RNA sequence: AUCGAGAGA
């Protein structure tokens, strides 16, 4: 039979690495239907904050207004999504945005020529002032009560060195972007993960022993750290199959086509969650699991 | 509201029924299907999205008896919640340990 | 025209790497592969975005109607 | 009541050149939520000699 | 997608006849609802968003003693890219009669277009 | 100064019943300038 | 309105 108790007894997690942007962990003895649900929720169901509505006041640059607003929307922000609520779209725009659901950025950059430019120079940072507009220039403007809630944590982009625009003297950009909560199933600019996928643990089943000069080339058909040689007998064996990406280079050789089969461990997933910068990958995974649980609970409490 | 019983495909005794869920997809559909197929009493379970462009999910449950398709759905939802809770707890423990 | 802020296929932010890529090509005698590797672009989907960018905005910028030429 | 075209209504399709009567049939209407393209099953490609590399076809709506 | 049209106001008159229409607004009771797209000189603002039926130009007609506007005649909305004031090459210094208005159309790739 | 010359790029304002030409030079093409007005968009 | 160039299946 199957039960939650049996799943708890047979379930394990092996966290291989954990950084501020990328976490690599394993889910062991879990079903593909659940691993895929976690992956999908991480990709396109975890809320994040990104620019949605842009209020241009002037744009005399080469970049058109729609392209500039889209490029601003694509920037990731270092904002904790829990610090603001969701926007009720039914309300009119006069009071649709409040102090607790919208973060108002601004950009006011005006290019002028630098009279002190060295002769024969071509560098735009010496020829001109504000020749390059960067994401770090997106100045956070606190509104209402959030001047106290965001005092410790300023609203700055995850990458401040993103090249939003370029200018030439006389050209100015003056906008004011509103960034709100949204999910990656609505727009790809909201997905809190760069990529969040998994893979089955590779399996390298050695059928017949390979020894001698043959074992030399068998090791080279894989990444160097996967296949090893036993010290006692000059055999071949699988040291670490996690270090293997399935390129099936062995199957190209008739020497080893009959001496090894390639497969997977169908209930051993190798996750890899890279975050855009708004939140840690471990928190992203936590929120995906909690989103699946709350989705199931809401469906259960819905009256059929 | 969100969960809808398709009365034109439901057995008179309740042993078989078909459900329509709005704003759902493969994510919840496959998880619910897997967690319901573990019920020893269900005879037939499957999920289907009528059209990809629409946000509707269809769940079919056919029990062998002594229960209801609604009861099987409730048990599957509870077991899915328990599975999510146990994986979250194990991940939390591994994060703390490292 | 102007460097894409995010990679199309995956979504990794590559818009903050164009200038550093040009610096790695110019100052150091690094080829494109080594420069892309050092910038942190692992997947070829991310590598193509910076490897094949044309940066036509530099040519677009010389036609400035707000400046005496 | 000049009501809209529901799912129960019937429509007549046609793809020029109409070399035979099979190239103009009466389909059933299914109102989809995305815009600006006529969705056709793959069974009708042989009937209409149609394709999906830029082909277009007309949709006549009978009124009685 | 960039579209350009020549709003040639000097197409009714011919061979030195007096100027019939002047770009701008008159003293008549023209509705103030159409000032959101037109500058004080009867020309559209740069970057403004125009749909079907909204003004593109505004000229006062002396043969009518009433201010008449033109209209964006296209089902697809667009933004004003640039407005060029063209003056006739004749040695005399006439009024403004030819203005070029460019539109910008956002062609986001949708279902149906070819790749 | 609502207009810009198309050859010398000098700001100039035209009154009514005035010559449609630049003042610093003799170019007959005048580009309209972009003022400060709100243009709402969507970061899509 | 007519005649010229081109494009899609
Ligand atoms: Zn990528
Ligand atoms: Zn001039």
């Amino acid at each position: 039979e199957w039960n939650v108790e049996k799943f708890k007894k047979d379930f394990e997690v092996n966290i291989s690495s954990l950084d501020a942007r990328e976490a690599n962990f394993d889910l062991i003895n879990i079903d593909t239907s659940i691993a895929n649900a976690f992956r999908r929720i991480m990709i396109s169901e975890v809320p994040s904050v990104a620019a949605e509505y842009v209020y241009f006041f002037n744009n005399t640059s080469v970049i058109q207004d729609e392209v500039l607003a889209h490029r601003i929307g694509l920037v990731p922000l270092k904002v904790d999504p829990d610090m603001l609520t969701w926007v009720d779209s039914n309300l009119p725009d006069d009071e649709k945005f409040t102090d607790e659901n919208t973060i108002v950025l601004s950009l006011n950059v005006k290019c002028t020529r630098n009279p002190d430019a060295p002769k024969g120079s071509t560098d735009p940072k010496e020829l001109y002032n504000n020749a390059h507009v960067y994401a770090r220039d997106l100045k956070f403007e606190p509104q209402g009560r959030q001047s106290t809630t965001f005092a410790d944590c300023p609203v700055v982009p995850a990458d401040p060195d993103i090249l939003l625009a370029k200018l030439r003297p006389g050209q100015e950009i003056s906008l004011k972007a509103h960034c709100i909560l949204g999910i990656g199933g609505d727009h790809a600019k909201f997905s809190p993960v760069s990529t969040a996928s998994y893979r089955l643990l590779p399996q390298i089943n050695i059928l017949q022993p390979i020894k001698g000069e043959s074992a030399r080339r068998f090791q080279k058909c894989f990444p160097p750290g996967v296949i090893g040689i036993d010290e006692g007998s000059d055999e071949a064996y699988v040291k670490d199959a996690r270090k293997d990406t399935v390129s099936r280079e062995v199957l190209r050789y008739e020497e080893f086509a009959d001496k090894v089969k390639l497969g997977r461990v169908r209930n051993h997933f190798i996750f890899n969650v890279e975050s855009a910068g708004a939140m840690t990958p471990e928190e992203i995974f936590f929120k995906s699991v909690r989103i699946l649980k709350n989705k199931a609970e809401y469906l259960k409490n819905c009256p059929i | 509201e969100k969960i809808k019983l398709l009365t034109q495909a439901t057995s008179e005794d309740g042993t078989s029924a078909s459900f329509q869920i709005v704003e759902e997809d493969h994510t919840l559909g496959n998880a619910l299907r897997y967690v319901i197929m573990k019920n020893p009493d269900v005879e037939f379970c499957g999920y289907s999205i009528p059209h990809p462009s629409e946000n509707l999910l269809n769940i079919r449950i056919q029990t062998y008896g002594e229960t209801t398709a609604v009861d099987a759905l409730q048990k599957g939802l509870k077991d899915l919640m328990d599975l999510c809770d146990v994986v979250e707890s194990k991940f939390t423990e591994k994060i703390k340990s490292m | 025209m102007i460097v894409p802020v995010r990679c199309f296929s995956c979504g990794k932010v590559v818009g903050d790497k164009w200038e550093s890529y040009l610096n790695l090509l110019q100052e150091d005698e690094l080829d494109e592969g080594t420069a892309l590797s050092r910038l942190g672009l692992k997947r070829y989907c991310c590598r193509r975005m910076i490897l094949t960018h044309v940066d036509l905005i530099e040519k677009f910028l010389r036609y400035n109607p707000l400046e005496k030429r | 009541v000049y009501r809209h075209i529901k799912n129960r209504d019937v429509v007549l399709m046609n793809r020029q050149p109409t070399l035979h009567k099979a190239s103009m049939m009466g389909h059933k209407v299914r109102v989809l939520p995305n815009e600006k393209t006529l969705r056709l099953h793959y069974a009708n490609t042989g009937a209409y000699n149609a394709d999906f590399d830029g082909d277009e076809m007309n949709m006549h709506f009978p009124q009685n | 997608m960039y579209k350009t049209e020549k709003v040639d106001l000097a197409l009714n008159r011919n061979r030195g006849d007096p100027i019939t229409q002047h770009f701008g607004f008159g003293n008549d009771e023209w509705p103030k609802e159409w000032l959101e797209k037109l500058d004080e000189d009867g020309l559209p603002y740069i970057g403004t968003y125009v749909e079907e039926g909204d003004p593109i130009c505004a000229y006062f007609d002396d043969t009518l003693n009433k201010t008449k506007i033109k209209t964006y005649h296209s089902s697809e909305p667009a933004y004003i890219e640039e407005v060029n004031l063209i003056g006739d090459e004749s040695n005399k210094f006439q009024e403004l009669q030819t203005v070029s208005i460019k539109y910008r159309i956002r062609r986001t790739p949708q279902i149906g277009d070819k790749f | 100064l609502k207009y810009i010359c198309a050859e010398c790029s000098s700001k100039l304002s035209l009154s009514r019943t005035d010559a449609v030409r630049c003042k610093d030079c003799g170019h007959r093409i005048l580009l309209k300038a972009r003022t400060k007005r709100l243009v709402q968009f969507e970061a899509r």
